[PDB]
C-alpha cells in the first residue's frame, strides 16, 4: 500500500530590478559635485551599466523560467478529471487575476527607498500575466500530458496521463485502474493538507521572504550610508557648501565622495553575486520546469522525495513554487 | 524508421540546410557568443579609457606629474593618483571575476549538455533542445560552443475515441504498451507517440482483476493467435 | 523616449500614453496585440510599424500577447495521437 505525498518546493527566480542614478545618489544635485564626480571619470557610466546589466539579467531570467509554452492555454470549463479536484489551482474567476487560491494564500505571506536615486525599475513581467503563464502550464501538464512541451499539444484523459506517469516509474497501471477513486481522494486529502500548511504557516516560505529581506537591507545600508560623513565633517553636502570655501571645500567633498561612491561600489558588488546566485536559482528553476513539470523524471529526489509522479507550478512575489 | 528511412534522411538534409541559410541570413541569431566578446572587451575598453582621468590630481599623464613637481609633493599627488588607478583596477578585477564565475557555471551546463546531447541520449524534456531529443553535433565556435540538436516532433495528429481499458471475460485488459483507440467501429492499441494499426491480442495486452471496479471500462473483443494456428 | 515616474504632466514644464512604468511621448498605442521586440515595462512594449496612408514611418506601444491563445478541446474519453 501506498500514499500520494504531495509537497511544496519554493525557489526564487529574481530579485527586484534596482537601478542607481549617480549623478543625483552620489551628488546632492550640486555643480562642483557633479564636476568633481566626473573628475573620477567613467566610474558612473561603469555602475549603471552593472546595474542595467542586473535588470536584463532579471528579464531573461523570468522570461526563461517560465515561457517555455509558445501558446498560452486555455483550461477547459468542465470538470471531470476522473475524480480529482484541481479546484485550488485552476484559475479562478471571481478573483481579481485570473489566480487561483494557492497562490492566493501564497501572496499574503509575503512582507524610504526614493527620492535617492534609488528607482525600482518595473518588472517586466506583471503579475497578471505570470499568472496567465502559470495557467498555460497547468493546462498543458493536466489536459495534454507531457506532450505539450515537446510539440503541439494532444488531448489526453487525466486518467491516461496519472496511468502512464505511474508506468513510467515501475508500477503497473493496474494499480491505478483499480484504485482510481481511491487515488482521487488520496489527493484530495493531500492537497487539503497542503493547503492547510500553507494557510497556517508561513515559516515554510523561507527563500524568498529571506531574498527579500536580504535585499531590502542591502538597500536600506546603502540608503543609510549617506548620513555618514567618511572622514568628512559634515554629512549633508549643502552644509559643507554653506561656508567652507572652494580651495577646502575641494578636499572635504573629495574626501565624501570617494567615500560615497566607495560604499556605492560594495552594494553594486554584493548585488552582482546575489544576482548571479539568483540566476544560478533560476537556471535550477527552468531546468525543473522542464524536467518534470513538462513530464516527469525518473531520476530520484531531484522534483519529489520519493517516486515522482507530476507538479503543478503557481507563481509568487519574486519566485515560483512547485507542487510535487 | 525502416518505413520511413529515405524520408527521415530527406527531412534531416533540409534540415541542415536550412540551418546553413538561417545562420548565414542574420548576424544576431548566434547572439550568446557575441555578448560575452563584447561584454570582455567593452569592460577592459573601459579600463584602458580610465587611465585618462586626473582622479583629482595635478593631471593623467604620470610622466608629467614627475616633471613637474618635487618628490615631496609628489608623494601626495601620485599618492592621490595610483590610490585612484588602484581602485579602478580592483573594480574591475572583481566584476571579472564575477563573469568568471557566469563563464564557469555556463561551461559545467555545456559539459553536462555534451555529455548528455552526445556521448548519449537524454530523455529530459526541454533540456537538449524543443521536443524529444535524439542526438546532438557538436561544432566550434571562437571562445564558445554551438549544438545542432536533432529532435523528433509530432507534426500531424488526428483525435480518435479511446478507453481506458477493455474486457472479455469481465476480466479487465491493460495494454502491455499501447492506448485502447478506435478508428472506427473497430478498436487498436497503439503506442503513445506514434500511430499504429493493432488488432488486440493477448501479446499487446496482459489480463488482470475484472472490470467491475474500473472506471470508462468499454466492451471490446479480444482476439486470440492461438485458436487459428489450433484450428488445424 | 521613455519616461518612469514623472505622471506624463510634467514633461514640457506630442501623443502621451501612461503604463505602470510612466508614459512615453510620441508614441502610437495598439489595441491589437502582438509578440513584441523591446520590452519597455509592465508588459507594455515598443516597436516600430512601417505605414503606407498616414505616417508611413511610427513606434507602436502595445500591451504584450503573451502568445496565440489556443484552447485544447479535452475530453474523458478523447485522445489525440501524432500520425
Ligand atoms: C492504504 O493507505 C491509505 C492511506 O495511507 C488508506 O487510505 C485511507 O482509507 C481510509 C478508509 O478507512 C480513509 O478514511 C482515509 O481517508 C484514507 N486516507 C488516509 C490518508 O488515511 C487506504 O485505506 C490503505 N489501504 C489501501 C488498500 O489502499
Ligand atoms: C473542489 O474543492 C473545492 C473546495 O471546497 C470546491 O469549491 C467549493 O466546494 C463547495 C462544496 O465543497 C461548494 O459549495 C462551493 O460552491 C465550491 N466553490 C467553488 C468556487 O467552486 C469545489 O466545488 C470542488 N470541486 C470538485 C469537482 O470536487
Ligand atoms: C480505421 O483504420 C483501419 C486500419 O486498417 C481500417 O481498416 C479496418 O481494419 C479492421 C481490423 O480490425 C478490419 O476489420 C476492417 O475491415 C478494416 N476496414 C476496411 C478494410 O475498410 C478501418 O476501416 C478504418 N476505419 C474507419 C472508420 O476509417
Ligand atoms: C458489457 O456487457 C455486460 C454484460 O453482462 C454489461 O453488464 C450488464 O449491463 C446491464 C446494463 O446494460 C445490466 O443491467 C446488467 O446487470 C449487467 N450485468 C453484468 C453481469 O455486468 C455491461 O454493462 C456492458 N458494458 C458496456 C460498457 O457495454
Ligand atoms: C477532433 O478535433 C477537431 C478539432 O481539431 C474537432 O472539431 C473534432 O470534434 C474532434 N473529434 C474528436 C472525436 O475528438
Ligand atoms: C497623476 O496624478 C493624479 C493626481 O490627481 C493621480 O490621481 C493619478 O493617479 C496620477 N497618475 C496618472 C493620471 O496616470
Ligand atoms: C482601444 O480600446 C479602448 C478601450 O475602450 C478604446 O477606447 C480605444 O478606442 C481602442 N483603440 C483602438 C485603436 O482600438
Ligand atoms: C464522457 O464523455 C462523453 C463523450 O465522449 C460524454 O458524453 C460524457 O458526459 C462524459 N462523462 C463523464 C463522466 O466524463
Amino acid at each position: 500500500n501506498f500514499t500520494i505525498s504531495v509537497t511544496t518546493e519554493i525557489l526564487p527566480v529574481s530579485m527586484t530590478k534596482t537601478s542607481v542614478d549617480c549623478t543625483m545618489y552620489i551628488c546632492g544635485d550640486s555643480t562642483e559635485c557633479s564636476n568633481l564626480l566626473l573628475q573620477y571619470g567613467s566610474f558612473c557610466t561603469q555602475l549603471n551599466r552593472a546595474l542595467t546589466g542586473i535588470a536584463v539579467e532579471q528579464d531573461k531570467n523570468t522570461q526563461e523560467v517560465f515561457a517555455q509554452v509558445k501558446q498560452i492555454y486555455k483550461t477547459p470549463p468542465i470538470k471531470d478529471f476522473g475524480g480529482f479536484n484541481f479546484s485550488q489551482i485552476l484559475p479562478d474567476p471571481s478573483k481579481p487575476s485570473k489566480r487561483s487560491f494557492i497562490e492566493d494564500l501564497l501572496f499574503n505571506k509575503v512582507t524610504a527607498q526614493k527620492f535617492n536615486g534609488l528607482t525600482v525599475l518595473p518588472p517586466l513581467l506583471t503579475d497578471e500575466m505570470i499568472a496567465q503563464y502559470t495557467s498555460a502550464l497547468l493546462a498543458g501538464t493536466i489536459t495534454s500530458g507531457w506532450t505539450f512541451g515537446a510539440g503541439a499539444a494532444l488531448q489526453i484523459p487525466f486518467a491516461m496521463q496519472m496511468a502512464y506517469r505511474f508506468n513510467g516509474i515501475g508500477v503497473t497501471q493496474n494499480v491505478l485502474y483499480e484504485n482510481q477513486k481511491l487515488i482521487a481522494n488520496q489527493f484530495n486529502s493531500a492537497i487539503g493538507k497542503i493547503q492547510d500548511s500553507l494557510s497556517s504557516t508561513a515559516s515554510a516560505l523561507g527563500k524568498l521572504q529571506d531574498v527579500v529581506n536580504q535585499n531590502a537591507q542591502a538597500l536600506n545600508t546603502l540608503v543609510k550610508q549617506l548620513s555618514s560623513n567618511f572622514g568628512a565633517i559634515s554629512s549633508v553636502l549643502n552644509d559643507i557648501l554653506s561656508r567652507l570655501d572652494p580651495p577646502e571645500a575641494e578636499v572635504q567633498i573629495d574626501r565624501l565622495i570617494t567615500g560615497r561612491l566607495q560604499s556605492l561600489q560594495t552594494y553594486v558588488t554584493q548585488q552582482l553575486i546575489r544576482a548571479a546566485e539568483i540566476r544560478a536559482s533560476a537556471n535550477l528553476a527552468a531546468t525543473k520546469m522542464s524536467e518534470c513539470v513538462l513530464g516527469q523524471s525518473k531520476r530520484v529526489d531531484f522534483c519529489g522525495k520519493g517516486y515522482h509522479l507530476m507538479s503543478f507550478p503557481q507563481s509568487a512575489p519574486h519566485g515560483v513554487v512547485f507542487l510535487h | 524508421l525502416y518505413e520511413n528511412q529515405k524520408l527521415i534522411a530527406n527531412q534531416f538534409n533540409s534540415a541542415i540546410g536550412k540551418i546553413q541559410d538561417s545562420l548565414s541570413s542574420t548576424a544576431s541569431a548566434l547572439g550568446k557568443l557575441q555578448d560575452v566578446v563584447n561584454q570582455n572587451a567593452q569592460a577592459l575598453n573601459t579600463l584602458v579609457k580610465q587611465l585618462s582621468s586626473n582622479f583629482g590630481a595635478i593631471s593623467s599623464v604620470l610622466n608629467d606629474i614627475l616633471s613637474r613637481l618635487d618628490p615631496p609633493e609628489a608623494e601626495v599627488q601620485i599618492d592621490r593618483l595610483i590610490t585612484g588607478r588602484l581602485q579602478s583596477l580592483q573594480t574591475y578585477v572583481t566584476q571579472q571575476l564575477i563573469r568568471a564565475a557566469e563563464i564557469r557555471a555556463s561551461a559545467n551546463l555545456a559539459a553536462t549538455k555534451m555529455s548528455e546531447c552526445v556521448l548519449g541520449q537524454s530523455k529530459r524534456v526541454d533540456f537538449c533542445g524543443k521536443g524529444y531529443h535524439l542526438m546532438s553535433f557538436p561544432q566550434s565556435a571562437p571562445h564558445g560552443v554551438v549544438f545542432l540538436h536533432v529532435t523528433y516532433v509530432p507534426a500531424q495528429e488526428k483525435n480518435f475515441t479511446t478507453a481506458p481499458a477493455i474486457c472479455h471475460d469481465g476480466k479487465a485488459h491493460f495494454p502491455r504498451e499501447g492506448v485502447f483507440v478506435s478508428n472506427g467501429t473497430h478498436w487498436f492499441v497503439t503506442q503513445r507517440n506514434f500511430y499504429e494499426p493493432q488488432i488486440i491480442t493477448t501479446d499487446n495486452t496482459f489480463v488482470s482483476g475484472n472490470c467491475d471496479v474500473v472506471i470508462g471500462i468499454v466492451n471490446n473483443t479480444v482476439y486470440d493467435p492461438l485458436q487459428p494456428e489450433l484450428d488445424s | 523616449v521613455l519616461y518612469q515616474d514623472v505622471n506624463c504632466t510634467e514633461v514640457p514644464v506630442s501623443n502621451v500614453f501612461q503604463t505602470r512604468a510612466g508614459c512615453l511621448i510620441g508614441a502610437e498605442h495598439v489595441n491589437n496585440s502582438y509578440e513584441c521586440d523591446i520590452p519597455i515595462g509592465a508588459g507594455i512594449c515598443a516597436s516600430y510599424q512601417t505605414q503606407t496612408s498616414v505616417a508611413s514611418q511610427s513606434i507602436i506601444a502595445y500591451t504584450m500577447s503573451l502568445g496565440a491563445e489556443n484552447s485544447v478541446a479535452y475530453s474523458n474519453n478523447s485522445i489525440a495521437i501524432p500520425t
